[PDB]
């Protein structure tokens, strides 16, 4: 249609105009580049729009400008996100470095979380995502952002239990439970977190899980009254009895009582496999 | 003699578990040696050590019944100090033991 | 008496579900809008800071 050809031709003309203007040797060149990138964006040509944005970013950075250059880098990375995760990651890292030098921790941490999300969603790499989440969590904790740090730590612990050793899961879950139980609003859910740690202890051995649940019960009296500790005790009795039938019966009874997260199911399957 | 910190281990073999002897490393201890293990200020439990190659230096293993009775656990930090029996007074003359069916 | 009470409970539950859904979507839209204004105000404050710094340096050079 008219839109495609017209916008493409106009963008090419603007690029040629900017190239000639720089060849004469400058802010007008940056404005022309930004306009050409916008026309490319309307033409749905996501590829090569980030290149124009980056060219404008360098042209403006040449004259000591850093803020608008950082914003242009962030926008170019966001545009590259769908076209190419690698270039988007590079641009976002550049923006994060610039802002960290300028001291904008909130923007840097948000960009780090975005980098982790793009790493874990499109590409297959969790360790880099784990490191990005840890960096963002530390940045937020420095800015006393309790909820963001807690969420990042919980996600890191979940991933670590999923693929990495159980020590990280135990440590992070215990820390989050300590932080939340004392809080008034979140105490209701605090129990949940603790339970996870106990299950992660059952992965290593039954004695460690028993000691962990006893410590949790002693620390948190309500943990004694919870149905979850009763279910864990029944599962412990089944395991010491080497009776997979009791394990399955308890698991199915709990599932009927309440639905599962599909992660507890995986952990319980791993635990029941090793009963032997 | 003065006592050293360590971490417990798991019993390698059923035969050693039945003998109720803490399985230790040859480089660390020797067969027939007698020790006291501290888990807390109010938790001192007496044991006798037997050496097996499977035990890594700096580690000592206990049987499951021993862990249950003394409350020992794998992964926890304890202390072990050599202790000597005073046979002149500590010799066993008559020991009465309660026996129960281990498996119902 | 069974029908009246059961239907009343069902009506209350359904109304709660529907209104909670609607207000949750409203909260999501509100969050998006407030994020947009957050970035806008951050950019505005940064640019005004830069502009006033430029003005100060220019006037001091001229005076």
């Amino acid at each position: 249609g008219m839109d495609t050809s017209g916008k493409q031709a106009e963008a090419m003309a603007l690029l040629a105009e900017a190239e000639r203007k720089v060849k004469n040797s400058i802010e007008e060149a940056c404005e022309i580049y930004a306009r050409a990138a916008n026309m490319f964006k309307m033409a749905k040509n996501w590829s090569a729009a980030g290149n124009a944005f980056c060219q404008a970013a360098q042209l403006h950075l040449q004259l000591q400008s850093k803020h608008d250059a950082a914003t242009c880098f962030v926008d170019a990375g966001n545009a590259f996100k769908k076209a190419d995760p690698q270039e988007a990651i590079n641009c976002l890292m550049r923006a994060i470095e610039i802002y960290t030098d300028m001291g904008r921790f909130t923007i840097a941490a948000k960009h780090h979380i975005s980098i982790a999300e793009i790493y874990e969603t499109e590409l297959v790499d969790v360790e880099k995502a784990i490191a990005h989440y840890e960096q963002s969590a530390d940045y937020y904790k420095g800015e006393e952002s309790n909820s963001s740090a807690n969420k990042c730590l919980l996600k890191v612990a979940g991933y670590a239990a999923q693929l990495e050793q159980y020590q990280k899961a135990i440590d992070i879950y215990e820390q989050v439970g300590t932080s939340a139980m004392d809080s008034p609003l979140l105490k209701y859910s605090a129990k949940d977190y603790f339970f996870k740690a106990a299950l992660c202890h059952f992965c290593i051995d039954m004695l460690n899980a028993k000691l962990a649940v006893q410590k949790y019960e002693e620390l948190f009296p309500a943990f004694s009254d919870s149905r979850e500790c009763k279910l864990m005790k029944k599962l412990l009795e089944a395991h010491e009895e080497q009776n997979v039938d009791s394990y399955t019966e308890s698991v199915k009874e709990y599932d009927s009582i309440s639905r599962l997260d599909q992660w507890l199911t995986t952990m319980l399957l791993r635990i029941k496999k090793t009963i032997q | 003699m003065a006592g050293r910190s360590m971490q417990a281990a798991r019993c390698p073999t059923d035969e050693l578990s039945l003998s109720n002897c803490a399985v230790v490393s040859e480089k660390d201890y020797q067969s027939g040696q007698h020790v006291i293990v501290r888990t807390s200020p109010n938790h001192k439990y007496i044991f006798t050590l037997r050496t097996h190659p499977s035990v890594v230096p700096g580690s000592v293993a206990f049987s499951l019944p021993q862990r249950k009775w003394a409350g020992l656990s794998i992964g926890q930090e304890i202390e072990v100090a050599l202790y000597s029996f005073d046979k002149a007074k500590q010799c066993i003359g008559t020991m009465t033991i309660e026996i129960d069916f281990l498996q119902k | 008496t069974r029908h009246s009470e059961i239907i009343k409970l069902e009506n209350s539950i359904r109304e709660l579900h529907d209104m909670f859904m609607d207000m949750a979507m409203l909260v999501e839209s509100q969050g998006e809008m407030i994020d947009r204004i957050e970035y806008n105000v951050e950019h505005a404050v940064d640019y005004v800071e830069r502009a006033v710094s430029d003005t100060k340096k220019a006037v001091k050079y001229q005076s």
